[PDB]
RNA sequence: CCAACUUCUUAGAGGGACAAGUGGCGUUCAGCCACCCGAGAUUGAGCAAUAACAGGUCUGUGAUGCCCUUAGAUGUCCGGGGCUGCACGCGCGCUACACUGACUGGCUCAGCGUGUGCCUACCCUACGCCGGCAGGCGCGGGUAACCCGUUGAACCCCAUUCGUGAUGGGGAUCGGGGAUUGCAAUUAUUCCCCAUGAACGAGGAAUUCCCAGUAAGUGCGGGUCAUAAGCUUGCGUUGAUUAAG
C-alpha cells in the first residue's frame, strides 16, 4: 500500500530539478521548503512530496536518476 | 407568544429558505431565475432575486416586485412590511446552472430538434470561460421507448466532496407533447479569481509551482555601509 | 354536508391526522424537530434544509 | 445606567461565526472595555437518518444526513445604548446573534 | 466514565504515570529513567496509553462487523 | 359554491384592497386566516376564486400547499363594477410605493 | 475581587507520520520484509466513471403522456367489518434447553441523543404525600454544557439459598381481578398482581455472518408513537479462540 502515485511522482521531478541547491537529505526540513517554494493544497500531500522528494535527495548525489 | 428551541428555528428557517425558493422558481422560470440569497433582521429582512432578466420581474414601478413581496407575507406572517424583494442582474449569465436549464425548457418548447437545442446550449456554456460542463437530455424522443442523449464536452470530476463547488448540478423537467422530459446539466467552474466568477481553495490533484528567481550576484564579494 | 357530522371523526392524534407537509401524503413522515415531510419529499431539497451528508 | 449584558452567536457554518467572534472580540477592545472570552460550549450535531430508496426496492441503504450547530458566547457590561454599534458593524446572513435582556 | 475493567486500568495508568511525572520535576531523570525502565519491559501499557476505541455501527447488520443473515429462497 | 352574498364581499374586498390572498389547500379548517373574522371557511374562498379564473380576471399558481393568486388587469375592471367603486378607487396593484 | 488555574470537561487554530531512520531482500527500479523511535508504521465511513437493465417505484409528488371513470361516481365523508381469518409449507428474529447457572440480598461503573407545538390541542420530568402494583394528587424546573442529569444502565462483581430432576431451569397456554391512553380496548392496545407450568435435554441434509476493541454476550437512546418494540437505526459496556493506395 506504500506504493507513491502519479502526481506525487509527477510533482518531485518539477520540484528537485529546480532547486536541487535550495535542498538537504533531511525530511523535516524540505518538507518546510516544499510548503514554501509550491502551493500545496493541504497537509498529506505536503510532507508526501517532501517524503519522495527526500527519497530522490540520498539517492540523486549518488547515481545518474533524470537528475 | 412563547419561544421555541434553536433546534427548531434553524429548521424553521431551513425550510422557509426552501419553500419561497419552490415558488420563485414555479414563478419566475422563464427569466433565468437562479436562486436566492436572504437577509434575516430584526428589521426589514432582504429578499434578493438573481434573475438574469430583470426586466420581467419588473411592471410599471415594479408590478410583481410589490405583490411578491405580499404573497410572501399573508402566508408566511410578516409584519407589515418587513420583507423586500431586490432584483439583481447575476454576473456570468449562462455559467450559473439554473440559468440555462431555464432557457432551453423553453427552448424546447418551441418545437426544435433537441440536438439543434443542446448544441446550441453546449457551445453557450463551454464559450462561457466554463472550464467543462456536460448536459443530459432523457425523455422520449424517436419512438415508443424513450432513450437518453449526453453531450459531454470538457473536463469534469465526479467523486470526492470536491464535486459540491467546483460544479454545479441542476435538474429541471419539459413538459413536451407526450410524457415529460428531463434535463439534467452539470458544470465545472473555473478556479481563476480566488473570488467573485468562480470558487477559492485549489483542486488538489496539482501542484502550482513557481519559478526561483534571477539568481544575481553568486560571484566575488561586495559591501556597502548605509 | 349536514355539518353536524361531516369531519366529525376527530382528526388529532394519530397518524390519519398527521400529513406531509409538502404536497399532502401521511405515509413515513418525519415529524422529527417539527418538519413534518414525508420521506420520499426530505430528499430533494436535503441541501435546501441544510441536512449536508458526512460529505 | 448600568448593566450587565450577555451576547450570544450560533450558526450552521462554523468559519463565518469565527470571525464574527474575533470582529465583536476587537469591537470591544478598540474601545477598550473588558470581556470574558469565547466559552466554548459543546457542537450539537444531529443526524436525521433516512432509507434512500421510494420505494421497498433495493439491498436495504440507508443515508445519514447531519446539521452540527456551533454555538459561542461572550459576556460585557457596558450600558446598552451601543446595542446599535453591536447590531450594525456586521450584517452577515447566516449567522444568528442575540443578546440576553439588560437588568443585571 | 469507563466501566469496572475500563477504570481499572485507567487509574492503573494514572497512578503509574503520576510519579513518573513528580520524577521529572521533583528529583533527577537518571531515577526516572530507573523506573521507566522497569515499567517498561514489564507490560509496557501502563504509562503508554491504549489508542484503540469503538470502531462504529454501520448500516445494514447488527454492529460494526456483523451483518443479517441472507436467504437465498 | 352556494355563494353567501355578505360573505362574498367579504373575500372580494380583501381582494380588491390589494392584489393577493393566500388559501390553503387544505378545505376542512373552519376558519380562512386572511379573513379569520367575518366567519368564512376555506371552501367559500377556494370555490368564489375558482369561479374567477373561467372568466380569467385572476391568475394563479399553486405552492408546495398554498395556493396563490395574481389579479390581472382585466379584473380590476371588473371589481369596479361588483363594489360600485369609481376608477379613482384602485387597488395596491398599481402603485403605493416609492 | 470577601482565590489562583486549564491538567481532565469542551472546542478552535495549529503541530503531528512520510514508510523518512536502521539493516536485509530486489534490474540496488518501483517496492517488499524485519526492528529504532512514536499516541499513531493500514481508524471507520461518505462522493464514486463510461455504458447499461424492458430491475423497482404511476399506492408519496399540483411530475406526467395515454386510457378508463365522472354524480344509482373509483371523487368526498360518516358508520361497522377487513387486511390479525388456519388442515399446512417457507423467510429474518426473540427467548431457553441450566450449576460457567437460576434465585435472594448486597454492591457498583457509560456514551450518543431527544425533550411544551405559527397551524397542533398531547413534552422530559425531579420533589412531596398517598397505594404490595400499574398509577393517582398537588407543587416546581426545563425551548436546554442551566431542568430531568455526577444520566447511580445491564452483563458482571460478592454473600446466602437451589443441586443433575423435565427441577425453583423454561414461560407457551389460560381463568379471575386491578390501573392509564383514548370517540371506542371485544377479535385480548399496553402495563401490574395471583394462579395455570406445554414442548424444549444443543438440534437432520443443508446454510449464513465474521477476522481485533472483531465476533459474541449485555443493556441504553433515537425513528415510528395518544397508547406502544420481539424491528430497524445509533451508542456504551465485558471482550476472545482462529486509409496518403
Ligand atoms: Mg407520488
Ligand atoms: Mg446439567
Amino acid at each position: 500500500g506504500r506504493v507513491r502515485t502519479k502526481t506525487v511522482k509527477k510533482a518531485a521531478r518539477v520540484i528537485i530539478e529546480k532547486y536541487y541547491t535550495r535542498l538537504g537529505n533531511d525530511f523535516h526540513t524540505n518538507k518546510r521548503v516544499c510548503e514554501e517554494i509550491a502551493i500545496i493544497p493541504s497537509k498529506k500531500l505536503r510532507n508526501k512530496i517532501a517524503g519522495y522528494v527526500t527519497h530522490l535527495m540520498k539517492r540523486i548525489q549518488r547515481g545518474p536518476v533524470r537528475g | 407568544a412563547v419561544q421555541i428551541s434553536k433546534k427548531r428555528k434553524f429548521v424553521a428557517d431551513g425550510i422557509f429558505k426552501a419553500e419561497l425558493n419552490e415558488f420563485l422558481t414555479r414563478e419566475l422560470a422563464e427569466d433565468g431565475y437562479s436562486g436566492v440569497e436572504v437577509r434575516v433582521t430584526p428589521t426589514r429582512t432582504e429578499i434578493i432575486i438573481l434573475a438574469t432578466r430583470t426586466q420581467n420581474v419588473l411592471g410599471e414601478k415594479g408590478r410583481r416586485i410589490r405583490e411578491l413581496t405580499a404573497v410572501v407575507q399573508k402566508r408566511f406572517g410578516f409584519p407589515e412590511g418587513s420583507v423586500e424583494l431586490y432584483a439583481e442582474k447575476v454576473a456570468t449569465r449562462g455559467l450559473c446552472a439554473i440559468a440555462q436549464a431555464e432557457s432551453l425548457r423553453y427552448k424546447l418548447l418551441g418545437g426544435l430538434a433537441v440536438r439543434r437545442a443542446c448544441y446550441g446550449v453546449l457551445r453557450f456554456i463551454m464559450e462561457s470561460g466554463a472550464k467543462g460542463c456536460e448536459v443530459v437530455v432523457s425523455g422520449k424522443l424517436r419512438g415508443q421507448r424513450a432513450k437518453s442523449m449526453k453531450f459531454v464536452d470538457g473536463l469534469m470530476i465526479h467523486s470526492g466532496d470536491p464535486v459540491n463547488y467546483y460544479v454545479d448540478t441542476a435538474v429541471r423537467h419539459v413538459l413536451l407533447r407526450q410524457g415529460v422530459l428531463g434535463i439534467k446539466v452539470k458544470i465545472m467552474l473555473p478556479w481563476d479569481p480566488t473570488g467573485k466568477i468562480g470558487p477559492k481553495k485549489p483542486l488538489p490533484d496539482h501542484v502550482s509551482i513557481v519559478e526561483p528567481k534571477d539568481e544575481i550576484l553568486p560571484t566575488t564579494p561586495i559591501s556597502e555601509q548605509k | 354536508g349536514h355539518q353536524q357530522l361531516y369531519w366529525s371523526h376527530p382528526r388529532k392524534f394519530g397518524q390519519g391526522s398527521r400529513s406531509c407537509r409538502v404536497c399532502s401524503n401521511r405515509h413515513g413522515l418525519i415529524r422529527k424537530y417539527g418538519l413534518n415531510m414525508c420521506r420520499q419529499c426530505f430528499r430533494q431539497y436535503a441541501k435546501d434544509i441544510g441536512f449536508i451528508k458526512l460529505d | 445606567a448600568i448593566h450587565r449584558i450577555r451576547i450570544t452567536l450560533t450558526s450552521r457554518n462554523v468559519k463565518s461565526l469565527e470571525k464574527v467572534c474575533a470582529d465583536l472580540i476587537r469591537g470591544a477592545k478598540e474601545k477598550n472595555l473588558k470581556v470574558k472570552g469565547p466559552v466554548r460550549m459543546p457542537t450539537k450535531t444531529l443526524r436525521i437518518t433516512t432509507r434512500k430508496t421510494p420505494c421497498g426496492e433495493g439491498s436495504k441503504t440507508w443515508d445519514r444526513f447531519q446539521m452540527r450547530i456551533h454555538k459561542r458566547l461572550i459576556d460585557l457590561h457596558s450600558p446598552s445604548e451601543i446595542v446599535k454599534q453591536i447590531t450594525s458593524i456586521s450584517i452577515e446572513p447566516g449567522v444568528e446573534v442575540e443578546v440576553t435582556i439588560a437588568d443585571a | 466514565g469507563g466501566g469496572h475493567v475500563a477504570q481499572i486500568y485507567a487509574i492503573r495508568q494514572s497512578i503509574s504515570k503520576a510519579l513518573v511525572a513528580y520524577y521529572q520535576k521533583y528529583v533527577d531523570e537518571a531515577s526516572k529513567k530507573e523506573i521507566k525502565d522497569i515499567l517498561i519491559q514489564y507490560d509496557r501499557t501502563l504509562l503508554v496509553a491504549d489508542p484503540r476505541r469503538c470502531e462504529s455501527k454501520k448500516f445494514g447488520g447488527p454492529g460494526a462487523r456483523a451483518r443479517y443473515q441472507k436467504s437465498y429462497r | 359554491m352556494l355563494m353567501p352574498k355578505k360573505n362574498r364581499i367579504a373575500i372580494y374586498e380583501l381582494l380588491f384592497k390589494e392584489g393577493v390572498m393566500v388559501a390553503k389547500k387544505d378545505v376542512h379548517m373552519p376558519k380562512h386566516p386572511e379573513l379569520a373574522d367575518k366567519n368564512v371557511p376555506n371552501l367559500h374562498v377556494m370555490k368564489a376564486m375558482q369561479s374567477l379564473k373561467s372568466r380569467g380576471y385572476v391568475k394563479e399558481q399553486f405552492a408546495w400547499r398554498h395556493f396563490y393568486w395574481y389579479l390581472t388587469n382585466e379584473g380590476i375592471q371588473y371589481l369596479r363594477d361588483y363594489l360600485h367603486l369609481p376608477p379613482e378607487i384602485v387597488p395596491a396593484t398599481l402603485r403605493r410605493s416609492r
